[PDB]
């Protein structure tokens, strides 16, 4: 699972390519296959590791096809790969009979030549055809190990063996809103409470076989979901030959979500040409929004 | 989709000044935000974006002076222009990019309004009266002159008695000069008859110090 | 980088329905690029998609092709108001992130005379040390005609200043205006001053000039 958190922070490496996928939507791709090629550059040699560009460190030590489809990274070494005595521990081929093929490794040592030769090692002109680099610590900016790790994307015909991160949601608390803990989908008022899960214990029931409360998925290991607000909605009239004022009876509710909801349209039988002007709440309240509560018998 | 600029730029090169992106009721925590350099004529090379994560890239050229921060909840994202040098005064735009199915490329398509860091510092318009009417060709056509100089900013217009005749007549943009301020030069076509008639008073004004000034040419 | 470049002279439109706006590169790509279209005066907009995407807002008139390194912008009938410069961006390096060069779609008109006119500097601008000749050049449809300035029969180059206007919408012409900044000194050595127009409707060079 590729959570490319290291390549976008730390904003300390000298050249991020890409040719192919877009550098900055990663977090949502599936990969087919991705594969790491590592290699030590000197200075600004660092020049051809592009489709199409050619010279002489694309040809003989590492090609590259015409379609790429992926992205590139260089970070400068220069207090790790370079010493002030000799650093002679880095080398490129620069002769080869012809060039390298997309994705060709190479690791010999003998000297070339295009018409037989075996080139003993004095012929008339044989020579070792690998020449080591010039790094050291008093040098130019041109002239420092830069290490390119280049990351081969690739889509070909197989399963999405890696992704990108799955962001997990905030925690919405108080509030009747949908849920989805891995799989647990539903709607409820996620409330803590003082109940103790056992470490391997995942989820939670109640008695009545319904989903109590879960650890969250992500962290910070709660309790979980709580039934919303519900009942029969009940209208008290005294009588239409008297008036025509009437008031809610909501069953079983708190009196303060249900002023919410009106207040922030969420209740379903929501009507037009209603309002609220004052909540009295009692043992099975039924909220008399229109109602007075007078102490009098 | 559309989003509003503000602010400019006033400051000389070697301080710093900021920029602001707003944005409108699409939903900004997945997509991103490119910034546009148009020099009216120039290239137009940036690369610096920053994402929902915390990728921040940065140009080539311009590295590790001009800084950029987003904000998901408030809608705004900033830039701030620490070092400015004197060949990066033009036109600051954001856009907003996305694919199709992932990764095909980048839209582009929501653009902004544009801002300019204009830098070092404005100067007061100078107009050059008594133009020559009739010296040397006094038949025909001829025209006048209300040239203008010694201004670093231009947003000014020259109206001819605000429209008396039916002939067609606009003005001409201005160029950066040498030494680093505009010039205009405003024509105006001549009736059958010009010669003894109403007269064409060039209206210049909007100058920085807040002073009108207006005469016959 | 990507090297992508694009016609090297602005195509004028006309009553035909083919352009030959291009966005040629260097290197090989299959379908990442795009295609742009700035409108002079406001910001620019998406125009074209990879040849597949056409998405809303563009009339479906506007058609794209393109495969292999050959880019063409197969474009239907014209309108008067879908003109301007339309820009390609490549998609096949992120760091280089680099926009067209621009290509102007001008509506064709009769090649217009330009109004050769010539006016001296003011008496009150000697004053302050200065002096601008201001030669005029207006109603003319060919933008490709430059000023010459010659000085007592010696040529001037270097020290003048052009402003080229918008084509108009009531007679499609164009308006030019050379400005020859010089010195007060060099002003009071000099008495000739003469304004060379070289226009493709013209059959000679109207030279126009004064005495001081």
């Amino acid at each position: 699972v590729a959570d490319y958190s290291v390549l976008y922070n730390s904003t300390f490496f000298s050249t991020f390519k890409c040719y192919g996928v877009s550098a900055t939507k990663l977090n949502d791709l599936c990969f087919s296959n991705v594969y790491a090629d590592s290699f030590v550059v000197k200075g600004d040699d660092v020049r051809q590791i592009a489709p199409g560009q050619t010279g002489v460190i694309a040809d003989y030590n590492y090609k590259l096809p015409d379609d790429f489809m992926g992205c590139v990274l260089a970070w400068n070494t220069r207090n790790i790969d370079a010493t002030s005595t000799g650093n002679y521990n880095y080398k490129y081929r620069y002769l080869r009979h012809g060039k390298l093929r997309p994705f060709e490794r190479d690791i010999s040592n003998v000297p070339f030549s295009p018409d037989g030769k075996p080139c003993t090692p004095p012929a008339l002109n044989c020579y070792w055809p690998l020449n080591d680099y010039g790094f050291y610590t008093t040098t130019g900016i041109g002239y420092q190990p830069y290490r390119v790790v280049v990351l081969s994307f690739e889509l070909l015909n197989a399963p999405a063996t890696v992704c990108g991160p799955k962001l997990s949601t905030d925690l919405i608390k108080n509030q009747c809103v949908n849920f989805n803990f891995n799989g647990l989908t539903g709607t409820g008022v996620l409330t803590p409470s003082s109940k103790r899960f056992q470490p391997f214990q995942q989820f939670g029931r109640d008695v009545s076989d319904f989903t109590d409360s879960v650890r969250d998925p992500k962290t910070s290991e709660i309790l979980d979901i709580s039934p919303c607000a519900f009942g029969g909605v009940s209208v008290i009239t005294p009588g239409t030959n008297a008036s025509s004022e009437v008031a809610v009876l909501y069953q079983d509710v708190n009196c303060t979500d249900v002023s919410t909801a009106i207040h922030a349209d969420q209740l379903t039988p929501a009507w037009r040409i209603y309002s609220t002007g004052n909540n009295v709440f009692q043992t099975q309240a039924g909220c008399l929004i229109g109602a007075e509560h007078v102490d009098t018998s | 989709v559309r989003l509003v600029e503000s602010g400019g730029g006033l400051v000389q090169p070697g301080g710093s000044l900021r920029l602001s992106c707003a944005a409108s009721g699409f939903t900004f925590r997945n997509y991103d935000i490119h910034w546009v350099r148009q020099t009216t004529g120039k290239g137009l090379e940036w690369v610096s974006a920053v994402g929902t994560s915390g990728d921040t890239y940065y140009l080539d050229s311009v590295k590790g002076r001009f800084t950029i921060s987003r904000e998901d909840a408030k809608k705004s994202v900033y830039l701030q222009m620490n070092s400015l040098r004197a060949g990066d005064t033009a036109m600051y735009y954001c856009v907003r990019g996305d694919a199709s199915p992932d990764n095909i490329y980048y839209y582009m398509d929501v653009w902004g309004t544009g801002t300019r860091v204009i830098v070092s510092s404005t100067k007061g318009p100078s107009v050059f009266p008594l133009a020559p009417s009739s010296k040397s060709t006094s038949g025909g056509t001829a025209a006048l002159g209300c040239l203008v100089k010694d201004y670093f900013p231009e947003p000014v217009t020259v109206s001819w008695n605000s429209g008396a005749l039916t002939s067609g007549v606009h003005t001409f943009p201005a160029v950066l000069q040498s030494s680093g301020l505009y010039s205009l030069s405003s024509v105006v076509t001549v009736p059958s008859s010009s010669l003894g008639t109403q007269t064409y008073i060039c209206n210049v004004n909007h100058k920085p110090s807040n002073t009108k000034v207006d005469k016959k040419v | 980088d990507i090297q992508v470049t694009q016609s090297p002279s602005p195509l004028s439109a006309s009553v035909g329905d083919r352009v030959t706006i291009t966005c040629r590169a260097s290197q090989t790509i299959g379908k990442y690029l795009n295609w742009y279209h700035q409108i002079p005066g406001k910001a620019p907009k998406l125009l074209i998609s990879a040849a597949s995407t056409l998405h809303s807002g563009v009339p479906s008139r506007f058609s794209g092709r393109g495969s292999g390194t050959d880019f063409t912008l197969t474009i239907s009938s014209l309108q008067p108001e879908d003109f301007g410069t339309y820009y390609c961006q490549q998609s096949y390096s992120s760091p280089p992130w680099t926009f067209g060069q621009g290509t102007k779609v001008e509506i064709k008109r009769t090649v217009a005379a330009p109004s050769v006119f010539i006016f001296p500097p003011s008496d009150e601008q000697l004053k302050s040390g200065t002096a601008s000749v201001v030669c005029l050049l207006n109603n003319f449809y060919p933008r490709e005609a430059k000023v010459q300035w010659k000085v007592d029969n010696a040529l001037q180059s270097g020290n003048s200043q052009e402003s080229v206007t918008e084509q108009d919408s009531k007679d499609s012409t164009y308006s030019l205006s050379s400005t020859l900044t010089l010195s007060k000194a060099d002003y009071e050595k000099h008495k000739v001053y003469a304004c060379e127009v070289t226009h493709q409707g013209l059959s000679s060079p109207v030279t126009k000039s004064f005495n001081r």
